[PDB]
């Protein structure tokens, strides 16, 4: 779902752009991961994890 | 010779009268071609309002 903005007149005078944040905006492989890399930003773990 | 004289001015009004046509067509196609103008407007515009 890339984003293009016209920017000439004419055909193809235009780009492309992305974004992606949100919760689930820890450390991304490809997903973000399953009990790390996720939770970071989601989920702390300090709870009493540290402890 | 008269023959061809008065058949010749005849002819003559005959061509400027085919001009005025011509004036009116182009006056009809002169205005489609702003709308034409305003209408690529809003393509390129919508083209950028795809985002």
């Amino acid at each position: 779902k890339n984003l293009v903005f016209q920017i000439g007149a004419n055909a193809t005078q235009q780009i492309s752009v992305n974004i992606e944040d949100m919760g689930a905006d820890a450390l991304g492989i490809k997903e973000a991961d399953g009990s790390i890399a996720a939770l970071h930003s989601v989920n702390d773990l300090d709870v009493t994890k540290f402890a | 010779m008269r023959g061809q004289i008065r058949g010749l001015e005849m002819a003559s009004k005959n061509s400027q009268d085919g001009i005025s046509l011509i004036q009116t067509a182009e006056g009809a196609l002169t205005e489609t071609r702003a709308i034409l103008q305003r209408v690529r407007e809003l393509v390129v515009q919508a083209g950028n309002t795809g985002t």
